[PDB]
């Protein structure tokens, strides 16, 4: 919020990076499964 | 359809009839370096089919008190074919990896294999101060075993190792397991014969087990190295 | 600006800063070589690319050497000037640095 | 399929499931991915508008925790006739995140890290002794990088500082707070270096020379008083902007040293070489 | 080779320079490890008095 | 052609290259001109889109470090026995940037300068000696310029300071923090005066006399306690809003004076008279 | 204008100021092989700035009862950084050489040396019945020396030895010779370790003299091959 | 083209037949005073061609144990010409000048002579913490030999000496330098005989060195004063 | 940025001046030199 520096690192923790993606660890397979369908 | 499975690389083939879906390391494809995050202002060459191409190790032998076996990339790869001659005669590689570990038997034997793609895998000694040697790390085309392949010999567990990129060769589901690898650094390009990016481990959860006659199974590894870029051509070492 | 490529004993003052070559009988006969190090107290270290960025810890980008010929006009001659990557030793032989 | 998440996600009604060709259940390990079974599949549910947030676990606040990085008790007294392996009215120190294994655990769950480094110290001062009081002494930490030279004593002339940066500040004052930048050569840290440092085969294996930070030299910039102090320096880091990838499995077994992973496990479990979990009599024991 | 003449001097001389490019960079700045006093640069005390 | 540069500049590919008349690696030194070769014109480049800023070496930011000009220890007491020769609880001292050799160097390589000086002046007390506490005392820090009379004594009337510029700080504040103008009589001062100071021949050399700032005259404000105290001033100068010209080369021998430019060398390589860079066998032997 | 000549191929350049404007072989250019011509079926590998850059060779001493000197491409360059590992790792190889030969003297040596290269120098033997050997033909790195050069060591004539593509060495004139050959053979591409194509020749027609100071003065070799492809991948011999 | 070149200033030319390409110190070019720089308010004296020429000072003799030559700026001309007699009865002068250096022998001898002019050439004594006096620093027509040449006799370095304005008399390359040098101070005009701004330094990085007839071999200096103007006339000292 | 003072040299330090001229100290010379072109 307050930031009275000219160095953009010096500012406060940002901590609004609300993007997720957890299936590039979940569901790394190239085939993307279906919900009840046989794999 | 997704059990059968043909990896076509170069003048190298493999197919497979019982695959389990193959894993791309953290949803990435290998490519090469683009115009904006290249460091090395030099032209680097590209061999394509040359090095693009199924690499196949020694194989090792699934037996009752196996701990583990793991092989360190690049350097399972330094000394084999063109990869190995690009390695050497240059100062920087760039590459993913495309990993095809190979494990049948029969339908009596029983084992399940944790075919685990470890980043950055620092290894540690056991009971002791010293850090590992140059020896116990750099073990070429042989590969080496794991000591403690419960702790996955770093301190860490061999339970969330299901964090990295894996794929698993249980032997009534499937016999073979296929890792995907992007280029996986701090840096672009990086000096292949002091740094390994990615640990293929190999680790018997399952024991192997039958009751039927007592063939050899053996665990086999073919690497692809994928999208090769080399830089700071010189003489070899 | 100039490198103590001459930074030997016997080489007193001034005569650090040019290198003697003379005719040889041997063929592909390595003339002398550059520590490349700017940190350590080598030939790059009390140059404006030396002392300039020994104030400062990391650095980038491409470094020229040029190399001015100072005998008579009717000395002839052909050198081959060899930059090396890191990852080996350095070269020896001519046969090993022009790669 | 990246997405913004800001709660976790909500659960709607399901019915009576009976079909053929469907096995939502039924799963494949072999492939290396999580079960995709939902709740809806496996049980009846209900709708449940879920409003719990997701905020306390981004990587942002789990990291952005002020954690001790270094601490040195240091006489401040007169050292004429002290050893040369005493620290005498200064110390150094080379920075590193591996002293002190509770931000050692957390940073290794990550195999590379960039993040910026809110750097906090905090100085306590003690009378050696009889009790006269706490002095409001100044002390000097200097900043000094990779390949600049160290001052060896207190009144050294290294503590000119032409370039280094150095912070004075005093005892009685709030801890001195500065912002290290993202310092790393590369486009990220890398917690573990599966590598060696040089290129010669005697480098040491386990860190990258990209991590090599520099040294903190911290000094009492007064002279020395007629009796002694011990004077404590604690410095905290907090990691600020981060950007963190390829996450790991946490440590389990104690560590054994700063300068690599090595292992020994506890002598019996839990955190044991050959037993993490400490047991119970059977699997078919419930306590 | 170096060939010359009878005339010529038999050994000549080179003279290396080095610059940096456009391309070049630096950061971090750290006190030069090049500059050094002890003790006593002289007049230093006479400012004082 | 003066443009702004905020990044490193760009790597272009380039092809093979066969062409006659063409000669880019060729050069002329003879002419006082750097080699005009591109990295484009002697390998086979690919494209880099080069991001490197340039912004930590400017000028402004390479000179504005606070970097130390004065330092004294002076007693604290009672000064009726004391010598002559002796500071008696204030001391004098003229003004210049060459008592310190890190900022010296970094200064010295330019010709001209032009800048504000943000003076800091820190104050450290000391305890002679039993110890009983350090006193919060009362410093004043007067600038006298040239041709103003100077303070002989502590209780003298100079320090009442009618127009002189003084600055009444204590031990236990933040230190003391001006700002001097640019001060010179000139666009810029002389880093270096290839000349002498007045019109007869007995003036001094290297010294210009627009150079010259003035004495900072410090005192403690307080009168002396029943005890003794040593006190030190450390006096911080930091360059800011630099305009500099004509740059020089770096400083290679150990200074020997703060008035002039004498040099003697070390004993040995590095940093001797005969020889800069230290010795290797031949000029084809490698470490 | 035409006296000076940068030649820059790959990490490497040469810069000459006495150049006599290069000669392009029959007037043609090194390219790659097209798809009308093309017979191997699998994708070729072109190790552009790895191969594509001038080699030095071992300078020779030109002296005074001196024949002339010769080297057989590809086998002058077979054992030479990555283009010689690309020959031993491949059936076929397809590529043009641009030669660089450097000779430098006094204003006071006189000589001349006919730079010539020979596509299919079929050499013979003196005097005897009997085939050149395979150790008379193939010298690798170090080339030969004329026997005969008078005859070009195959029944033929020095004297029109000119209709192939050459430049002179004239030390009053120039002290370099360049010569861009492009492929030369019957086929598209070639086994590079049983079959040479171009031999570069170098002959005193004017021997070395003067009268000043006697200094040494060599022959230099410089060859770039240009527009590398390698077929049929396989081991290392 | 570019090593031709004719200097013609008032009644003085030098022609020049193996130049190397002047230099204009940091870009810039003379010029008189402009009046929202100016400071002295009565009307200035502008000699033009009275001042603004060629003026020789005495030849150095290039000989073996040489260490260097300087000459300080504008005191090496106080006293020629009517430069000098405008410098005697005048309290200011601002002027830039255009130095040309003359060095040539035959094409058997060696040698470079790395003529700098260097601003503000605060010079140091060796050895002593005395600073150099009058009849150190204020030589006149007859300039001064460098002590250490290798430390510029102030502490720096010749080998970083190129960041001030030079050039280059290789002897094998040309046989003269010419720097053109502005007005450089802190002040607008300046006090002539107490104060010098530019030190013309020569310096013999590579000595001088033949096998032929020893023949004295000179350096000549003709430094040409540009855009004089003076002011606070008097009388003379 | 922040300036409370009446006196413009107070201020702090002015860190955006990116313009540069190399070619006053790399090319002094009076004849622009080319790219391959000898001189």
């Amino acid at each position: 919020q307050i930031n009275f520096y000219k160095d953009s690192y010096a500012a406060s923790a940002s901590k609004q990076d609300f993007s997720q993606d957890p299936s590039k660890f979940t569901e790394p397979v190239v085939e993307g499964l279906k919900a009840g369908a046989p794999v | 359809s997704d059990r059968v499975l043909q990896l076509k690389l170069g003048n190298s083939a493999i197919v497979t009839q019982e695959a389990a879906n193959y894993c791309c390391a953290y949803g990435e494809w290998p490519n090469y370096l683009p115009d904006h995050e290249a460091v090395a202002i030099d032209k680097p060459t590209q061999p394509e089919t040359a090095t693009d191409r199924f690499y196949t190790l020694k194989s090792v032998k699934w037996e009752a008190g196996s701990t583990g076996w793991w092989w360190k990339l690049p350097d399972a790869l330094n000394n084999i074919g063109m990869f190995g001659q690009n390695v050497q005669h240059h100062y920087l590689y760039r590459s993913g990896f495309l990993i095809h570990v190979q494990c049948n038997a029969t339908r009596f034997h029983q084992g399940a294999l944790l075919v685990v793609a470890i980043p950055e895998h620092q290894r540690g000694a056991h009971n002791t101060n010293t850090s590992p040697g140059f020896d116990d790390i750099m073990k070429g085309e042989e590969g080496g075993t794991f000591n403690h392949p419960y702790v996955l010999d770093d301190g860490t567990s061999l339970a969330c190792a299901t964090i990295f990129p894996h794929q698993w060769i249980n032997l009534r589901t499937n016999n073979s397991a296929t890792i995907v690898l992007p280029w996986m650094n701090a840096a672009p390009m990086d000096f292949p014969l002091r740094h390994n990016q990615w640990t293929l481990a190999i680790i018997p959860v399952v024991p192997l087990g039958t009751r039927t006659m007592s063939s050899m199974v053996p665990i086999t590894v073919s690497i692809a190295p994928m999208c090769c870029e080399f830089n700071g051509l010189r003489h070899a070492i | 600006s100039m490198m103590e490529i001459n930074n030997t004993e016997s080489a007193v003052g001034m005569e650090r800063l040019k290198v003697d070559i003379s005719a040889l009988t041997d063929v592909d006969q390595l003339l002398f070589n550059i520590p490349l190090d700017i940190q350590l107290d080598g030939p790059l270290r009390n140059t404006l690319v030396g002392n300039i960025s020994r104030y400062y810890t990391h650095w980038s980008g491409s470094l020229e050497m040029t190399f001015m010929f100072c005998g008579s006009f009717m000395a002839t001659g052909k050198l081959i000037l060899c930059y090396t990557p890191p990852g080996g030793s350095c070269p020896t032989t001519r046969e090993t640095a022009m790669l | 399929i990246e997405s913004i998440i800001k709660t976790a996600t909500d659960t709607v009604k399901s019915e009576i499931n009976a079909e053929l060709g469907v096995v939502p259940s039924l799963n494949a390990v072999e492939t290396g991915a999580t079960s995709n079974t939902e709740p809806e599949e496996a049980i009846q549910t209900r709708t449940v508008i879920n409003q719990h947030g997701v905020s306390e676990t981004l990587v942002e606040n789990f990291l952005s925790r002020a954690a001790l990085v270094s601490k040195r008790s240091f006489e401040y007294k007169d050292h004429t006739s002290s050893a040369a392996q005493t620290d005498k009215n200064f110390f150094k120190w080379t920075i590193n995140t591996r002293s002190f294994v509770q931000l050692r655990r957390k940073l290794e769950l990550f195999t590379y890290l960039r993040f910026d480094a809110e750097i906090t110290i905090l100085t306590t001062v003690a009378v050696n002794g009889t009790y006269m009081g706490l002095p409001n002494l100044t002390l000097q930490a200097m900043f000094v990088p990779t390949g600049a030279l160290t001052p060896e004593k207190q009144d050294s002339f290294h503590w000119q500082s032409g370039s280094n940066a150095s912070v004075f500040f005093k005892i009685s004052d709030p801890p001195a707070r500065m912002t290290i930048p993202f310092m790393c050569i590369n486009s990220a840290y890398s917690v573990f270096y599966d590598g060696f440092a040089g290129f010669e085969k005697s480098g040491l294996y386990g860190i990258n020379p990209a991590d090599t930070i520099g040294n903190l030299c911290v000094r009492i910039v007064n002279e020395h008083q007629p009796v002694g102090f011990t004077v404590t320096v604690r410095v905290y880091m907090k990691p600020k902007h981060i950007k963190a990838w390829a996450p790991r499995p946490p440590r389990t077994l104690p560590y054994m040293s700063i300068a690599n992973a090595n292992y020994k496990g506890k002598k019996r479990a839990p955190n044991a070489l050959n037993a993490i979990i400490g047991n119970r009599d059977s699997v078919k024991t419930m306590p | 080779n170096l060939i010359v003449p009878s005339e010529s001097s038999d050994t000549c001389s080179l003279i290396g320079f080095i610059a940096a490019k456009d391309d070049f960079s630096l950061r971090l700045m750290r006190d030069s490890p090049d500059i050094g006093q002890i003790d006593h640069l002289h007049a230093a005390e006479a400012a004082y008095q």
